[PDB]
C-alpha cells in the first residue's frame, strides 16, 4: 500500500523527473509556406498525437503516479493532457521571445496563428506565459516540478490522500531547488506562489484550447486521431 | 475501451 | 502607493474590513421550481453580488492604483471566480449543500433542475469539501479572493508602459503571499507546513478557474436558450469573455 | 461606457 514516492529525497525526486522527460519531436520537413488552416491544424494535431504517446509514458515515470489505480491514472491524464502539452510548449519556446517552438522545425509567430480561425487568441496567451517564464528565469528543474504538479492536481478535485501527499513532496522539492539556488526564505515562498499562480493561467488556456478543438472536430475538416478524439470527449465539451 | 488504457498498460 | 507599505497585520485588517455582506435571495419557497425560475434566482443574486463586488474591489490594496481600463479588465476576467470562491466559502459548514444565500440552500439534486448545471454544482461541492478538509480560515479566504482579483487577468492585458501596470500587480501579489505565510506562522505551522499549505491553497485557484470557465460556457448557453432574461451587467460581463 | 466602467467610477 505504501508508495515509494514518499520515501524519496528532494534530489531523488528531481533526478527521477529529469530522467522521465519526454523527447523533443519534429514536425514534417516540407518547407511550403505559408500555411492553410487545414495544413497548419494538420501539423499541430499530428504533433499533439505523437507528444501524447510520450506523455503517457512520461506520466508512468512520475513518482507516485503508478501507485494509483488504472482508473485514477486515466482520470488525471484526461483532465490534464492539454495543460501538460501547453506547459511543455511554453517551456520549449522560452528562449524564443515572440515565437512558439512547436518543434525545432516548426517555430511559429502570432501572425501564423491567424492562419487558423480562433487560434491567434490562444497563441497570444501562450506567448504571454512564455514571456513570463523567461522573465522569471524558470529553471528546467522547476519546470519538471510544475509539470508533474499539473498532472497530479488538475483532476484531483473531480474525484486523493496519496495524491495530496505526493503534491506536498513536490512542493518540498521546489522549495529545495530555490534554497539550493540561493533564494532567501521570503524569496522562496514568493517564487513558489508566482509559479503556482501561473498554473491558473495554464488551466484557462487549456479550457479555451478544448473549446477550440471541439469546434475543429465539428468543422470536420481536419482528421483527428482516435486518441485525440477520446481525450477531447473526456471533457464532455 | 480506450486508447489511453492500452497506452497506460502497454 | 500605500498598498506596498502595509504590514501583514494591516493587509489582513484591510481585507477583512472590505468584506461584502451576505445577501438574501428573493426565494419564494411556495413557488414550484422550474429551470427558468431557479436561474432567475441565481442570476438575480449574482447581479446583486456583482455590485457589492465592484465596490469591494476598490478597497483591495493596490487595486485603485491601476488605470480604470486595467481595473475593468481584471474584474471582467475574475468576476465568476470571485463569486464562486465566495459561494464555496459560505457553503463550507453545509456538507452537500451550496449556500447561495441564508434562505437559499440547494443540493445537487436541485441542480439538475437546470440543464448542464449539475456538473457545476458537483465541482463547487467538491471545492467546499476541500476547504473543509483543509480547515480554511477566514483570513486565508480573503487573501485568496484578492489573489484571484489581481491574478486572473494579469496575463491577458499596448506599450512598454502598460507593462509597468503589470509590475505593480505582481508586487501586491507578493505582499499577499507574505501575508498568507504570516498567518500560517502565527497559527504555529512549521516552515515546511507553511510552504505546503501555501501550495495547497494556491493550487485550488486552478480548480476555481476551471469552474469559472465551465460556468461561463453554461451562462452563454442560457443566454442562447433565452429562458431567463439576463441583467445588462451580466450580459456585458459574459460579452467580455467572448 | 461599459456598465462596469461606470460603476468603477461612480
Ligand atoms: C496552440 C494550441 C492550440 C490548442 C487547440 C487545438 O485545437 C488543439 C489541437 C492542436 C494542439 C497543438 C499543440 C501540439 C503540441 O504538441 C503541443 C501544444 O502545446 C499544442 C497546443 O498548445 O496547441
Ligand atoms: C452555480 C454557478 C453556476 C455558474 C453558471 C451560471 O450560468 C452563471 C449565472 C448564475 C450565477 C449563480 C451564482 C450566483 C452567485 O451569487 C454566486 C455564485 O457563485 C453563483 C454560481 O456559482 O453559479
Amino acid at each position: 500500500k505504501n508508495s515509494l514516492a514518499l520515501s524519496l529525497t528532494a534530489d531523488q525526486m528531481v533526478s527521477a523527473l529529469l530522467d522521465a522527460e519526454p523527447p523533443i519531436l519534429y514536425s514534417e520537413y516540407d518547407p511550403t509556406r505559408p500555411f492553410s488552416e487545414a495544413s497548419m491544424m494538420g501539423l499541430l494535431t499530428n504533433l499533439a498525437d505523437r507528444e501524447l504517446v510520450h506523455m503517457i509514458n512520461w506520466a508512468k515515470r512520475v513518482p507516485g503516479f503508478v501507485d494509483l489505480t488504472l482508473h485514477d491514472q486515466v482520470h488525471l491524464l484526461e483532465c490534464a493532457w492539454l495543460e501538460i502539452l501547453m506547459i511543455g510548449l511554453v517551456w520549449r519556446s522560452m528562449e524564443h521571445p515572440g515565437k512558439l517552438l512547436f518543434a525545432p522545425n516548426l517555430l511559429l509567430d502570432r501572425n501564423q496563428g491567424k492562419c487558423v480561425e480562433g487560434m491567434v487568441e490562444i497563441f497570444d496567451m501562450l506567448l504571454a506565459t512564455s514571456s513570463r517564464f523567461r522573465m522569471m528565469n524558470l529553471q528546467g528543474e522547476e519546470f519538471v516540478c510544475l509539470k508533474s504538479i499539473i498532472l497530479l492536481n488538475s483532476g484531483v478535485y473531480t474525484f486523493k490522500d496519496h495524491i495530496h501527499r505526493v503534491l506536498d513532496k513536490i512542493t518540498d522539492t521546489l522549495i529545495h531547488l530555490m534554497a539550493k539556488a540561493g533564494l532567501t526564505l521570503q524569496q522562496q515562498h514568493q517564487r513558489l506562489a508566482q509559479l503556482l499562480l501561473i498554473l491558473s493561467h495554464i488551466r484557462h488556456m487549456s479550457n479555451k484550447g478544448m473549446e477550440h478543438l471541439y469546434s475543429m472536430k465539428c468543422k470536420n475538416v481536419v482528421p483527428l486521431s482516435d486518441l485525440l478524439l477520446e481525450m477531447l470527449d473526456a471533457h464532455r465539451l | 475501451h480506450k486508447i489511453l488504457h492500452r497506452l497506460l498498460q502497454e
